[PDB]
């Protein structure tokens, strides 16, 4: 009757309020039929320690689902990756509390992984709404060569092909490149003035510094970026007027814990009304078989819509990722962050605040500037295109036709 | 034949045209081994 | 310097540790500046805790600088497990068999984990090579929400966009769910007679094929080419799979486990020799898995850039930047009338060799309608009527106004057998045959006659055209066939479409 | 070269050379040349 | 100069493997249907699908 749920969290108080949320869920659903036990594990520095500890504590406790969050230390280099692999051995679902990485969206890598927070790839869709609202048709991409940039570029192109339009150029750079001036120099000669960045904090800071050195932050340009590019060191060198995105409850651990606990309790109650239910494997060692009902419980989680959540309506798309999130569109005015509007699950709603585009001007800038200096290519065709060597003065001798009119020369 | 040799500018409109016809393909096989780089070179070759 | 490599297998295979050690006994100076002390080990079963403990014990004890893992089970998660171990230990790990042999998409940038397999991209490439070889240009596309389908459709779209072959892609089908309920029948109902490429899981493939058969999409002229993921375990074949399902898979028949291990250790030794001749010396292994050592842990020199250019004794087993074999060992198998996976073609050094030059017709099911519109047609090369040429060097397929036609060309006069080379036939008679196929609505597999020459009765036995047609080896004889009294007595002729008498040629 | 759809040696990718090779790569944006109008070139770039 | 391509007879049920490849052979813009109302409903629904 007792059901175990594993929750690896950052701090002692986090697992404390996780236990409180589990008790509240048990009270609201009713413990007369099933009692929802709660077990938790504190973060350790080593990933191998994660791999051994999830087996020794979580798997050995016959857990049904795993809730994972980021460590208190600011480093976030694929922290939930070990457990997401280990519980993926038995197809045990893993709930991503505050993991916003898009590598976890690839279902063929993480066999069984869920999350209540959208990744770093969905912002492109929001950016699309910008081009739908501000009427921008030519866009410049500065995605990175990592998995994040490739996924963001792929999703953006997939959403743009519905419009039968494509980004004019897609500029790509390796992560952690000190010099990126060549790519921005190439972008300068192009026509589009809508620049999109999808990179880490250090890369965003470097590209911002390089573009500011190239006078790309002035009037006539518009910058639209994600959450990493307006947070931390990237904010220090960020020019005024850029537009960024910020999730309403991305860094709120308690609300995510509460809604995840509620939705997993609801899914457990829904599943336990079925037949031929198989108990989860006991012990990491000595059991090499996957959970028979693991995929079924994952699907139950997949089609479960939590009614009243603190973060809002919790829903998972076909990728197992959070759907219909609220993003606070962020604008940098006078080196200060001010909200210029909110985007609900489908549409963007501006507010009374006045948007300040880079350069200090207030009107909505045009998507691009029509370049009046056209690059002309031509071949040597005797009746149509005569070509002659120039003289020592930089030109060649002028000539007059039979009528005496001078010949027009370039 | 091997006595009458005719060609044109390599990698141009006429090459695509001769590649596209269904009946002329055979002479296109005579055409590929003598193509000149530019029109002026072919004109000079015809001249001499 | 001595290099330690651990080879870990399972109890399913009969290979012993002593045999694994003896596998490293060629003794013709494999490694010029280095010798290898290989250590073998066998594991009862694969699971995260035991796997990580075993690999850490091997790393701490033997101080192995590399590891090759041969799995017996079909669990895909062990691949990501080994990838994670490599990322946390910087040990070059090689995937040989079992779960370690089935492919995961995106490896960690800092992990040295290479696999003996081919991506979905290479599988799609060999699918298109099968299609181009058999000139099945027109086709459809049905997929599911199984992961990797977006990559598959993107790759096939890029290939069709960047190929000079016509590749008349009809439509793309993506069945999200509720295959038999609704919103799925209308899409499947609009695929006409062509090749249907299916990408899904085996359990979903059973339902997809059942629905297709219920909708009559499994006729004689329907060919399905599917990846190894749906084929999966060879020995088990669900009854729903119709005969004639072309599939591509990593070979498990000829490329044996001992050869697998030998190739893996050879790659490791070659990489070690390359780094020794390039860098200073082999870096010693990590201190331990545990302890949380305070260090960036990134080695000054690594093997990651050294398995890109590796050449073994006879084969080139080089790896890509993301970790795939440049020359993977792919075999194209089909479900024969015996309901068993029988190998047909192979993919060696970017070249696809098929046993059957012409695709034989396969009865999909016992109740399938017999093939009547497909006819065996003979022809003989005649200067004004039947011109036979080689394949197009540019498009690698028969050009317009030409048809495929196989010629049974012998290797040499020494042997008594030959192979069927697919040349291209055009001319007056072939054009007439094309018009006949368009009007009468029948399909053909044209092939040259190699027995006789225009037909002749010797020893009361007919050769050539009349011989082939009389002995039920062909349906009709299209070509420069002069209608004669004995020929009309033996076989039935059609209305003559051109006057062909006997005449005299003389010098002017 | 005026321009011809050609296969490249690596990966068997299609490309254009000459005028449209420069144009599709962004090096040039308009062409004044005796460029013949045909089906193949009109598919990717537009002619007045 | 009529163009009568083919004659289609639906002897079996309207949902099995037969009467699906048989119906897909129809390429004309005009179909002469002859049956009773109940079978007409099923045939027309199948054609719409």
């Amino acid at each position: 009757k007792i059901v175990n749920i594993g929750a690896v969290l950052s701090t002692r108080k986090h697992e404390q309020m996780f236990r409180e949320a589990v008790n509240q869920a048990n009270k609201r659903h009713g413990s007369w039929k099933i009692q929802l036990n709660a077990t938790s594990v504190t973060h350790k520095p080593n990933a191998i320690q994660m791999a051994l500890s999830v087996c020794e504590d979580l798997i050995s406790s016959q857990v049904y689902a795993i809730l994972v969050s980021h460590p208190p230390t600011p480093n976030d280099h694929f922290t939930p990756t070990p457990v997401s692999y280990t519980a993926g051995f038995y197809r045990i679902p893993v709930l991503g509390l505050t993991t916003r990485m898009s590598i976890y969206s690839d279902k063929s890598i993480h066999l069984s992984f869920l999350r209540t927070v959208p990744p770093y790839s969905h912002q492109s869709s929001v950016w699309f709404e910008m081009m739908r609202v501000y009427n921008w048709n030519h866009i410049i991409l500065l995605v990175s060569d990592d998995h994040e940039g490739r996924a963001a570029q792929k999703r953006l192109e997939t959403l743009l092909e519905e419009r039968e339009s494509k980004a004019e150029k897609v500029l790509q750079f390796d992560p952690g490149t000190k010099n990126v001036t060549a790519l921005l120099m190439e972008a300068r000669e192009l026509e589009a003035r809508v620049i999109i960045l999808s990179a880490s904090e250090d890369d965003a800071a470097t590209v911002y510094r390089a573009a500011a050195m190239l006078n790309m932050t002035g009037s006539g340009y518009v910058w639209l970026v994600g959450e990493r590019e307006i947070s931390g060191n990237a904010l220090r060198y960020a020019p005024d007027g850029i537009i960024g995105l910020q999730l309403i409850n991305g860094k709120n651990e308690s609300a995510h814990i509460s809604d995840a606990v509620g939705v997993v309790a609801q899914a457990v109650h829904e599943l336990l009304e079925k037949e031929n239910i198989t108990d989860p494997p006991r012990g990491c060692v000595g059991n090499t078989n996957i959970w028979k009902t693991g995929p079924l419980f994952k699907r139950v989680l997949m089609s479960s819509k939590y009614a009243d959540g603190v973060t809002g309506r919790v829903e998972f798309n076909e990728d197992g990722d959070r759907k219909f999130a609220n993003y606070s569109i962020m604008n940098l005015q006078n080196r200060k962050l001010v909200q210029v509007g909110i985007y609900n699950g489908t549409h963007v709603i501006p507010n009374d605040r006045k948007i300040i585009w880079p350069g200090g001007e207030t009107e909505k800038p045009r998507g691009y500037q029509m370049s009046t200096r056209l690059k002309i290519v031509t071949i040597h065709q005797e009746p149509f295109v005569y070509v002659k060597p120039t003289m020592s003065d930089g030109t060649c001798k002028e000539e007059f036709t039979v009528n005496g009119d001078p010949v027009k020369k370039v | 034949s091997d006595k009458f040799i005719y060609a044109t500018v390599k990698q141009s409109s006429v090459d695509i045209y001769f590649r596209r016809q269904v009946e002329l393909s055979t002479m296109y096989r005579h055409m590929e081994k003598h193509n000149y780089e530019s029109a002026a070179e072919a004109i000079q070759a015809v001249r001499d | 310097p001595a290099l330690n490599i651990a080879v870990l297998l399972g109890h399913s295979h009969d290979v012993t540790e002593r045999e694994l050690r003896n596998l490293w006994g060629p003794e013709q100076a494999t490694g010029l500046p280095l010798d290898v002390n290989v250590v073998a080990l066998l594991m009862n079963r694969t699971d995260p805790k035991s796997l990580i403990t075993h690999v850490c014990d091997l790393m701490s004890g033997a101080r192995i600088h590399g590891l090759v893992f041969g799995d017996d089970t079909d669990q895909e998660a062990v691949a990501q497990m080994l990838d994670f171990i490599s990322s946390q230990t910087f040990i070059p790990i090689l995937g040989i068999h079992g779960g370690a042999s089935m492919i995961m998409a995106d490896k960690d940038p800092t992990s040295t984990f290479f696999q003996f397999g081919a991506s979905i991209q290479q599988q799609a490439t060999v699918m298109l090579k099968i299609m181009q070889d058999y000139d099945w240009h027109v086709f459809s596309l049905v997929t599911t929400i199984f992961p990797g389908y977006r990559d598959f459709i993107s790759f096939i779209k890029t290939t069709v966009d960047n190929s000079f072959v016509g590749w008349d892609m009809q439509n793309v089908i993506t069945l999200d769910t509720s295959f038999e309920d609704a919103k799925t029948q209308v899409q499947l109902k609009k695929i006409h007679s062509s090749v249907i490429l299916l990408y899904c899981s085996k359990d979903e493939a059973v339902l997809i094929l059942s629905e297709a058969r219920s909708l009559g999409l499994t006729g004689y002229d329907f060919f399905w080419i599917v990846p190894s993921l749906v084929s999966g375990n060879t020995e088990l074949i669900p009854k729903e799979f119709p005969s004639g399902l072309i599939s591509v898979s990593y070979d498990d028949w000829d490329y044996s486990l001992e050869a697998r291990v030998r190739d893996g250790l050879g790659i490791l030794t070659t990489a070690a020799s390359s780094m020794l001749e390039k860098f200073s010396y082999i870096p010693e292994a990590k201190a331990s898995c545990y302890g949380q050592a305070e260090k960036p842990e990134t080695p000054l020199h690594t093997l990651h850039q050294f398995m890109v250019n590796v050449t073994w004794d006879g084969k080139d087993l080089s790896f890509t930047e993301e970790g795939y074999q440049v020359h993977p060992r792919l075999v194209v198998i089909v479900l024969n009338k015996d309901r068993e996976w029988e190998k047909v073609g192979k993919w060696e050094n970017q070249t696809l060799s098929l046993r059957h030059a012409v695709w034989p017709r396969y009865k999909s099911f016992s109740d399938c309608e017999p093939d009547d519109n497909h006819l065996s047609i003979v022809t003989l090369e005649e200067a004004p009527f039947v011109i036979v040429e080689d394949i197009d060097p540019l498009t690698e397929t028969c050009v317009r106004n030409t048809v495929p036609c196989r010629k049974f060309v012998k290797i040499n006069n020494s042997t008594n057998e030959g192979m069927n080379v697919k040349k291209c036939c055009k001319g007056f008679c072939i054009d007439i045959l094309k018009k006949l196929s368009r009007t009468v609505k029948f399909t053909y597999d044209l092939y040259l006659v190699t027995n006789g020459k225009h037909g002749k009765k010797v020893n009361n036995v007919w050769n050539g055209m009349i011989g082939e047609v009389v002995y039920q080896r062909a349906v009709m004889a299209v070509g420069s066939l002069t209608i004669n009294e004995e020929r009309s007595e033996v076989v039935d002729f059609s209305v003559p479409f051109v006057e062909t008498g006997i005449s005299v040629m003389v010098s002017r | 070269k005026f321009g011809t759809q050609e296969r490249v040696n690596n990966s068997n990718k299609k490309e254009w050379n000459g005028m449209m090779g420069e144009l599709l790569s962004g090096q040039a944006d308009m062409i004044v040349a005796p460029l013949t109008i045909n089906n193949e070139r009109a598919q990717y770039i537009e002619f007045s």
